[PDB]
């Protein structure tokens, strides 16, 4: 069970839900700044909040820029 | 050959004025680096406090 | 954080690796640059209490200094600009006013010494109630970088624990969970020996499962 | 969706570059052109393998210059040797002006942007091409209706590339309001390289060969000479040396260009090119007989 590696996974994924500190003013800073029908500012900030919030199945990010998104 | 000895000769004169040029450059770097050391003296301490 | 190697094996990782030559190649394509999830690693010690293979809690030492580490931040300010605004233009007038205020300080004055400032007794003495130094010097914490300290400060387990701060763990002697051999002194599953299955602790599961 | 286009450079072969030069450097003052042929591939690559220059008129560049009467003649004579393939633009020529598309080049345009949609318009300047560089950009409509959504950003995503400019003014504004230019790579391969290095019958031819001894006498006599005064300001120079501030004593006794980096200079290039007048010299009588 160990030698699968699916444990040290799940293990792993108690810890980053948890502990989590993330920036909830980034994607609100992200979204005013920088536009979403504007290409090129819609890659970076979408490259860079899903780092933010990488290791834990989130919804926060779909939530924040609901509109955003489908520019 | 004769022009060709004048010329190297040549090229050996200024390259000796820029060898005391760098000389005299590093004389004038040594007052600015003991001063340096007392400085450092004072700003080593605020930075840990900080 | 990145791991380039283990510090315990010293031998390279397959993913980390993988993550930053795929990653160069985001300079010549915009959505090819999400390797970068590869090249993290979580870093934190878990221990693991084998009775029940789920997560205790338990306090185990860090001889470290109490603060130096934090979780960064957030950045707001533009009032201040406002603020700055109004603070020019009371300045200003008081020299455009200078010529009027100047017979009103001789009115003013002898009023409160006659009674008193405004509901004290104090700070018309001098300029203020003092005139003596104000200098101090060493004064608040010496440590800008962690260094070395004595002080002990308890943290639990599966906390984020950064790699220039795991070697300084230590596992207590009058706790019962404390590690088969000694620690291998880097982060990692560690597996913790419980002395005693007949004394609890409350757990925390594994949470690929409790999302079930 | 609709449909979705992103980036291109657009790539001119070696025969191309120098083809649109010749015909370009002619014509004027008077505006040339002529049309691509080519073929296009990937998404991300135009390839321009030659042009061929349509006859010219007096009424410049415009909708009823191109000539299609004409091209479909000269289609049928690149048919017959395998030199046809299909045609992806066109291209013209402006002479003192940048690298922009005047307002009839729009209506130009945008009749071979219906044709095929990945038409490029090439401008060529050649009275500009005087620098070592030559000055060659590249141009393609984006519609009426895009620029309302915005979609100029849609075209710059998916690489940083070069986003190389050599020309704005008059570019930037049409580029606003109209088109999305392109930047150029050129594509040789390595058969055309070599072809393209040798410009000489004298890669042996060269080295034995050489100049009169009474040229090497004239510039034996003229070196010797002048490094007398350049040698004069260095020692006027060089009884200062010893003052405060290096931009101070460049100013008031002549440190300007540098007098000793000047001599330098001079001696170094008279220098070795004696080494090689001597070189030469010894070679060919010891080995001629």
């Amino acid at each position: 069970n160990i030698l699968s590696g699916l444990p040290t996974c799940d293990y792993y994924n108690t810890f980053l839900l948890n502990n989590k500190n993330i920036d909830i003013g980034l994607l609100n800073k992200s979204k005013s700044s920088l536009d979403g029908k504007f290409s090129l500012f819609h890659t970076a900030v979408s490259v860079a909040n899903g780092f933010m919030h990488a290791g834990t199945t989130d919804n926060s990010f779909i939530k924040a820029n609901l509109p955003w998104l489908g520019k | 050959i004769n022009i060709s000895n004048n010329l190297q000769k040549a090229l050996t004169v200024k390259t000796n004025d820029e060898l005391m040029v760098i000389y005299i450059s590093n004389l004038v770097r040594s007052i600015i680096a003991f001063d340096d050391l007392i400085e450092n003296k004072i700003q080593n301490k605020k930075i840990q406090e900080q | 954080t990145i791991q380039l190697e283990n510090a315990d094996t010293g031998t390279l990782d397959t993913k980390s690796v993988v993550g930053l030559v795929m990653f160069s190649q985001f300079w010549y394509w915009f959505p090819l640059a999400h390797f970068l999830s590869l090249s993290f690693t979580p870093t934190t010690v878990i221990g693991i209490r084998g009775s029940d293979q789920a997560i205790p809690k338990f306090q185990m030492n860090c001889y470290a200094k109490e603060d130096a580490f934090s979780y960064p931040r957030m950045y707001e300010e533009a009032s201040g600009k406002e603020v700055e605004k109004v603070a020019t233009a009371v300045l200003s007038t008081t020299a455009r006013a200078k010529a009027r205020a100047k017979k009103t300080k001789k009115e003013k004055g002898p009023n409160e010494e006659e009674k008193k400032k405004e509901h004290e007794e104090k700070e018309k003495e001098r300029e203020t109630n003092k005139k003596g130094i104000k200098e101090t010097k060493e004064n608040d914490e010496e440590f800008y970088k962690n260094k070395y300290s004595s002080k002990p400060y308890k943290v639990d387990n599966m906390t984020r624990i950064l790699p220039q701060q795991s070697r300084y763990i230590s596992f207590i002697k009058d706790d019962r969970f404390v590690p088969v051999r000694k620690f291998k002194g880097n982060n990692g599953v560690v597996v913790l020996r419980d002395r005693e299955p007949k004394e609890p602790v409350a757990l925390i599961e594994t949470v690929r499962q409790m999302k079930d | 969706t609709g449909r979705d286009d992103t980036k291109e450079t657009v790539y001119i072969s070696s025969i191309a570059l120098l083809k649109m030069l010749k015909h370009g450097r002619a014509g004027v003052p008077m505006e040339v052109m002529g049309l691509m042929l080519g073929e296009f591939v990937d998404d991300y690559t135009v390839n321009v393998v030659d042009v061929f220059a349509m006859p010219q008129s007096g009424t410049g560049v415009s909708v009823e210059a191109v000539d299609d009467v004409f091209q479909a003649k000269m289609m049928d004579m690149l048919k017959q040797t395998g030199r046809d393939q299909m045609v992806v633009g066109w291209y013209h020529s402006h002479p003192g002006f940048g690298c922009w598309l005047s307002s009839v080049d729009v209506n130009t345009q945008k009749s071979f942007e219906q044709l095929n949609s990945r038409a490029v318009a090439v401008v060529v300047d050649p009275i500009q091409s005087v620098k070592g560089k030559v000055v060659i950009d590249a141009f393609r409509l984006i519609d009426t209706g895009a620029l309302i959504n915005n979609l100029e950003p849609r075209q710059t995503t998916s690489n940083t590339g070069l986003l190389n400019k050599a020309n704005i003014q008059a570019l930037i504004h049409g580029l606003n309001r109209h088109y999305y230019s392109l930047n150029i790579d050129y594509h040789k391969t390595a058969k055309e390289t070599k072809m393209l290095m040798n410009l000489h019958k004298e890669q042996w031819q060269s080295g034995l060969k050489m100049y009169d001894y009474e040229e090497k006498e004239e510039s034996n006599l003229a070196a010797t000479k002048s490094m007398v005064k350049i040698a004069e300001q260095y020692s006027k120079r060089i009884e200062e040396e010893k003052e405060l501030t290096e931009e101070e004593l460049k100013t008031r006794y002549v440190g300007r260009q540098d007098p000793k980096k000047h001599l330098s200079e001079t001696a170094d290039e008279t220098l070795e090119n004696n080494i090689v007048s001597v070189l030469t010299a010894g070679v060919n009588s010891v080995a001629i007989k």
